[PDB]
């Protein structure tokens, strides 16, 4: 549970790393503008299919 | 006079109703979403009021 | 089909609340009287303050 | 990334080189041009902004 700081997500969208980028919840870009009460960032890894 | 302002109660109260779209803040879902969702949502809502 | 990949998913929990984590847009001073399309975490509305 | 090239999307193929309308009628036809496109030379010739 990250809080109380300023995310880059200009540059988080920039990096041509990802492959599987589906924003379900708003639209890439428009992730700079608005503010975030809370967020979680659940992290694992799984099968490529 | 009861029966007219009540109605008008109710019209004005239905505003708070996301009608199954993302939100009832109209000003919300274009901040969040892109033109072409929008788009789809703004449609659902707007059909809705 | 089997190559794995590393998934990090960012769900963001927003409604109205005390706003934590947001972009590093450039804020500015108020004014009052003078109606203002101003964005107040989210709240991007219009009016005068 | 010739999935991304759709009204609809943003990115570096998406609109930082050539964009689509969101009103935008018409057919995208891709193939596997990696038999002459494969140039031993790195084929380097091919730019983007």
């Amino acid at each position: 549970r990250i809080s109380n700081c300023v995310a880059d997500y200009s540059v988080l969208y920039n990096s041509a790393s990802f492959s599987t980028f589906k924003c379900y919840g708003v639209s890439p870009t428009k992730l700079n503008d608005l503010c975030f009460t809370n967020v979680y960032a659940d992290s694992f890894v799984i099968r490529g299919d | 006079v009861n029966q007219n302002a009540q109605a008008l109660n109710t019209l004005v109260k239905q505003l708070s109703s996301n009608f199954g779209a993302i939100s009832s803040v109209l000003n919300d879902i274009l901040s969040r979403l892109d033109p072409p969702e929008a788009e789809v949502q703004i449609d659902r809502l707007i059909t809705g009021r | 089909g089997y190559q794995p990949y590393r998934v990090v998913v960012l769900s963001f929990e927003l409604l109205h609340a005390p706003a934590t984590v947001c972009g590093p847009k450039k804020s500015t001073n108020l004014v009052k009287n003078k109606c203002v399309n101003f964005n107040f975490n989210g709240l991007t509305g219009t009016g005068v303050l | 990334e010739v999935r991304q090239i759709a009204p609809g999307q943003t990115g570096k193929i998406a609109d930082y080189n050539y964009k689509l309308p969101d009103d935008f009628t018409g057919c995208v036809i891709a193939w596997n041009s990696n038999n002459l496109d494969s140039k031993v030379g790195g084929n380097y010739n091919y730019l983007y902004r």
